[PDB]
């Protein structure tokens, strides 16, 4: 569908498609690698040098 | 056989927690506290809270402390330290455990610290 | 160059690093194009589809999760991928349908999230087409 | 009094040995994760050599550092690079990743810094985090309008040596101005320039962060080995000192008790 | 101090009741406890506990507390050894618990110094190694011709600050056939019997051991050794392959 | 301490040095002579003027080199010189070299000729160079043992012999 | 040891603080008086409030120098306060 | 009062710079200088430069050094030390302060070191 | 001068091979046999063979397990160890040196292993 205006960017669209393949992958294919791909614990702070601190926004 | 099974269990657990804390003092001090496991950290904060909770006001220490003395009864201490051991009171900062009586005094101190901290 | 070489790679592990290929299917935004030898340099977006790697041994297929199909004038086909469809073990109908039904509920949650949800449902239906 | 310090140095030696072993394991994992990312890098960078572009395309600059900064001159080299490129162009942004370069970037012009994200490199490079970072770089900081996109990261050139290196990203407004852009039969329907630019940013930032992860782990392993041998030397010297001290003191009580007679 | 040294001996005395109330004299192990320089109230609590578990009947207690004259504290171990030798030479088996021998050495120090004898290392008398050798060598396993008697000695030496290199500890460790090291940090971590297995040793080994224990103990000791070796990889993620985590699990549950 | 305070210098022999393979095992940094400098034969004074300095910087800079990187390449020059100097100073038991067959080795090691030769062939270089010198340039060693020092023409002759043998080596 | 056990408190001075710049070089960690409120001018006492409890403040500021690394703004404030004092 | 206020301050700051090095020695010895803060790094490198600059050739021990002996006046050395303390000479290599007299000798030695050595 | 030049040579090579093998044991334990170069692998395997060949049956241990002790002469010892050193016995398995005296006994044990194999 629309991922530029309706979505965010091609990167987000591709990441959602990859998460689609990984999460919908069959049981025997599931391993530690796909768990790490699913795992995401980044925090977006966006340091307020002037202003606009995002305060550890979750990934 | 004398102090009761529960008192003995609480004493043993607090003693082993202090043991674990002092065993990790090197790691925390010279290397750093950030390279520890989650359980190691949690034990560290719990043991620090307990060790500053062991401090009590003394009636003959007003010349030095300036804080009125407190006398805490046995079961009061046992229940308070059991609650601290279990983890019911992990959110309270360590300073509220310093120079206090029972855990009710700890709750009062935490609330008042939130008070003048605004 | 002699025939075509395919650099099909996946971030966990590369699949092909210039292996000689008899024919490549590249389901793209416009449509699949068969590149097998020489051809002209091209840049193109790989829509999620079956990038079947036809070879003299067998015409093994792979459903891509997305990527770019680009061609170099020296008969080079650089196909960058993320997640493949190994043979047919990737097929799992029940969880695909479960995700499609459970998350189409949030297909109208919040602009960007809603659009990404709809896109993921669409690629799940693409997998269903690959499910056979 | 020397015995407790000797025991502490024993513990330090044990810690350093354990840390270097786990650093070897993490180095193996990081290398086997980074090989594929390097493949992604090359497979598109050698193709971008065909359409050189390499033109002028106020500026957005990214820095790659690890969350853990226990040791290594990684962050020092990243800091010297960022200070150099900042004094070269004072208007460029100081977008970073991780935390260590963020703390290092307080005493040197802390206003051009715009983005700050920590908790990235502690377990694995991964792909979802890179995609999210690139997506919110595009959406929020409109990276497509910034002329030069420089990414600060350390090249693991050797198993022990490293240095910062740069990978520029051509804007969507200028990838269409490539001298070799004509030989590609583009279509205006799929808006290939901007999608190519976003995919390019994601891939190269992911590869740069993986390489920085590997180099940082290797430097940590080397530093732990160095600390191990230093602790060993300290152990030897203090063992000698402790033996001398115990012999001297026991001589002291014996001579005192002899004078008692 | 305060490590549980007397607890091991007391548990042995209680454990002997399973056969001391039987009929087979070759399995009966009579017990004699030696109190050297201990507080009299401590002896009172001790004997009370012995009667509480009905171990009093096969137990003899010689008590040279701190109040009695130092020569009595010097002679108490020898008279206890003679009492045990009575059983040993009469064909029975007896267990002797010397307990505190450091206080006995201190008493001998007092005696020798007060008699103007030449002092030695930290003013200890010369023939204290000779003294403890005479005391300890009296315990033995008699052959069949003499009655097949036995005397098993369990001296308890307290060390100051963990210094096992002190003069009396060095003397006694050379005499004895194996040691049971008890540590305070082990007691604090929760290991209630604080026997430091990595340092404790037995010279006779498995020769005087139950055969089932021999069958099941080699794997146990190997697993403990491996767990101590891999003990350093515990305070972090500690994966370090399946082998290390398996050894950690096995050793910690052991 | 007291026996050092009573003497006129010391020669320190290090145990770990002995273990490594340095056979004299003399710690140059610690060993020192207080009055022997004025008595040393002037030929050795001339040839061995900077060996103490060379071994010095080779000592502290090596204590700085805890990694196998490019360093500064001047530090690397110092290491690649000091390694040859250290391997040059080894001898064997019951094999006392005299000054006339000693001085040329110090000259070769101080003029930088040793840099090209690999470490494994340093003693090979010593033996072969001694044989070469006693074969053709016997007059050189004869003069350095008779007169007792090196003149400028003698220095030139020794230099020429060094480059002559190094090229063949 | 005899003199520390005989006196009514002590004033520890060490060369390390002396070379750190502290001219009195008073080790407030060990320097203690057996008399507190007694034998003290009241103006330097409860009326000033904190002059009852600067001992705790100077203990804690030393207690978080690097091992008790600054966590939040309270730690930074206490650090600045202690070093200024 | 006796030596002068400027000399007292210079000596005090030299003592501070040299004592910070000794305080941080233990951390530097095991971990390394890269684990220090930026101010700690500045202080430790200044201390290294200073303690190398305290060396002075002697006219008696020139045989043990190879450098002719030199003498420095009090007003010259206090000024040189204050100049080094201010940070006027931090780009100079630390080796340039060894066996020298005044700060001008350090400058000359640095010039030679950058000329032929580097 | 005492044991002979050849004895010194073989002993030195054996001890240095054992030292190198011990030094590589750490990375052998971490990864295994792959990380070592071809000469590193050869040295490790040869040193393992030497370590197994150090064993010798005891004439006083006859009653202990089963093994006939052998009075291996020092000349036979040096000849056997140098023969293993030269590297012509790599195809013989490591256990053919275990509980074995002279090198001809290594050969015989290898032959009996082959006979009981096929
Ligand atoms: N198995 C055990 N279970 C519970 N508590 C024990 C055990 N063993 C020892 N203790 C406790 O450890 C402490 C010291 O042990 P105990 O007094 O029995 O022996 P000890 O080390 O010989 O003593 P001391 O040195 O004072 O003579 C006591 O508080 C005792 O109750
Ligand atoms: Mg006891």
């Amino acid at each position: 569908s629309a991922w530029r205006k309706a979505g965010i960017s091609y990167a987000a669209y591709l990441n959602v498609a990859a998460q689609a393949i990984r999460s919908s992958l069959k049981t025997e294919l599931q391993t530690a690698s796909v768990l790490n791909r699913s795992q995401t614990d980044a925090f977006y702070t966006q340091y307020k040098n002037g202003t606009a601190a995002s305060e550890p926004t979750p990934i | 056989a004398v102090v009761g099974q529960e008192h003995y269990d609480v004493a043993s657990k607090v003693q082993e927690t202090l043991q674990t804390y002092k065993s990790l003092q090197d790691i925390i001090a010279i290397l750093g506290m950030d390279e520890l496991s989650e359980q190691d950290k949690l034990t560290v904060e719990r043991a620090r809270k307990i060790q500053r909770f062991l401090s009590q006001p003394f009636a003959v220490a007003e010349v030095f402390t300036g804080i009125p003395g407190k006398l805490v009864r046995l079961k009061d201490t046992v229940a308070s330290f059991k609650a601290v051991l279990e983890g019911k009171y992990d959110n309270i900062p360590e300073h509220a455990f310093y120079m206090v009586g029972g855990i009710e005094d700890v709750v009062a101190k935490a609330e008042k610290l939130a008070a003048e901290a605004n | 160059s002699s025939g075509l070489k395919l650099q099909f790679a996946l971030p966990h592990e590369t699949l092909y690093s210039g292996s000689e290929v008899t024919q490549v299917n590249l389901p793209a935004k416009s449509g699949r194009i068969g590149v097998l030898a020489n051809h002209v340099p091209t840049v193109e977006q790989l829509l999620p589809g079956v990038v079947e790697v036809m070879e003299g041994s067998n015409s093994k297929k792979f459903f891509i999760s997305g990527g770019f199909a680009t061609v170099q004038p020296d008969s080079q086909l650089c196909v960058t991928a993320i997640e493949a469809f190994p043979l047919e073990s990737f097929s799992q109908e029940n969880i695909k349908n479960l995700l499609a039904e459970a998350k189409k509920n949030v297909s109208s949650s919040d602009a960007r999230e809603a659009a990404e949800a709809a896109i993921q449902v669409e690629v799940l239906e693409n997998l269903q087409s690959v499910l056979k | 009094e020397v015995e407790m310090r000797l025991k502490s140095i024993k513990n330090i030696e044990k810690i350093t040995k354990t840390m270097k072993i786990v650093a070897s394991t993490r180095l193996s994992k990081a290398e086997k994760a980074k090989i594929s990312a390097k493949k992604m890098d090359e497979a598109e960078q050698l193709f971008y050599k065909n359409a050189e572009t390499k033109n002028l395309d106020k500026e957005l600059i990214v820095a790659i550092t690890s969350d853990k900064g226990l040791c290594g001159s990684i962050h020092s080299q990243l800091a010297k690079a960022v200070r150099r490129h900042l004094n070269d162009q004072p208007n460029a942004d100081i977008v970073t990743i991780g935390d260590k370069i963020k703390m290092q970037l307080l005493r040197t012009h802390p206003n051009n810094i715009k983005l700050s994200i920590n908790g990235i490199g502690k377990d694995a490079p991964t792909f979802q985090e890179s995609a999210l970072i690139a997506d919110k770089l595009l959406s929020v900081m409109k990276a497509g309008t910034y002329p030069k996109i420089s990414i600060f990261y350390n090249d693991p050139v050797s198993s022990l040596s490293f240095e910062p290196s740069e990978k520029p990203i051509f804007n969507a407004k200028t990838i269409e101005q490539s001298p070799s852009f004509g030989k590609f039969e583009i279509d205006t329907d799929a808006n290939v320039p901007r999608d190519l630019f976003e995919y390019t940013l994601a891939n190269q930032m992911l590869t740069a962060m993986a390489q920085g992860y590997a180099a940082e782990i290797s430097a940590r392993r080397n530093a732990m080995d160095n600390a191990s041998k230093n602790a060993g030397d300290m152990i030897n010297r203090y063992s000698i000192l402790y033996n001398r001290t115990r012999q001297a003191v026991i001589t002291n009580e014996l001579v005192d008790i002899i004078t008692g007679a | 101090r305060q490590t549980g040294k007397t607890a091991v001996a007391l548990d042995t005395i209680l454990n002997q009741k399973r056969w001391n109330n039987g009929s087979d004299e070759s399995k009966k192990l009579y017990c004699v406890y030696v109190a050297v320089g201990q507080k009299r109230s401590t002896v009172a609590q001790l004997v009370q506990t012995l009667e509480q578990h009905d171990a009093m009947k096969y137990s003899i207690i010689v008590a040279a507390t701190a109040s009695e004259a130092a020569p009595l504290q010097y002679l108490a171990p020898f008279t206890a050894a003679s009492i045990g030798e009575w059983f040993r030479d009469n064909g029975k088996h007896a267990l002797i618990v010397y307990d505190d021998l450091s206080k006995q050495a201190v008493a001998y120090r007092q005696l020798s110094l007060l008699l103007r004898r030449p002092p030695g290392r930290e003013a200890y008398p010369g023939d204290v190694f000779y003294l403890h050798s005479r005391l300890l060598e009296r315990a033995a396993k008699l052959s069949e011709k003499e009655g097949s008697g036995s005397l098993t000695a369990l001296p308890v030496i307290e060390t100051q600050g963990g210094d096992v290199s002190a003069y009396i500890p060095t003397n006694v460790i050379s005499i004895t056939d194996g040691q049971i090291f008890l540590e305070a940090e082990l007691f604090y971590k929760g290991i209630r019997p604080a026997i430091n297995v990595g340092l404790s040793v037995s010279r006779v080994g498995s020769a005087a051991q139950v055969k089932a224990l021999k069958q099941v103990a080699g794997s146990l000791k190997l697993f403990l050794a491996q767990y101590r070796e891999v003990a350093a990889f515990a305070q972090f993620g500690s994966d370090l392959d399946a082998s290390t985590k398996q050894t950690l699990v096995r050793g910690e549950r052991l | 301490t007291n026996v050092i305070s009573i003497t006129d210098g010391q020669i320190f022999l290090e145990a770990e040095l002995f273990y490594k393979g340095i056979r004299p095992a003399i710690n140059v940094g610690l060993s020192v002579s207080r009055v022997g400098s004025a008595a040393q034969v002037k030929a050795l004074k001339q040839v061995a003027g900077s060996l103490k300095l060379f071994l010095a910087q080779y000592r502290e800079v090596a204590a700085f080199a805890q990694f196998g990187s490019d360093l500064d390449a001047s530090t690397k020059q110092t290491l690649v010189r000091g390694e040859r100097l250290t391997q040059l100073l080894k001898q064997n038991q019951y094999s006392p070299l005299a000054t006339e067959e000693q001085v040329p080795l110090i000259y070769a090691g101080v003029n930088g000729h040793l840099d090209g030769i690999e470490l494994s062939r340093i003693g090979e270089f010593e033996s072969s160079f001694l044989s070469y010198l006693k074969s053709n340039h016997n007059e050189l060693l004869t003069e350095i043992r008779e007169k007792g020092e090196l003149s400028k023409e003698l220095l030139a002759s020794l230099k020429s012999a060094t480059e002559s043998f190094v090229a063949t080596f």
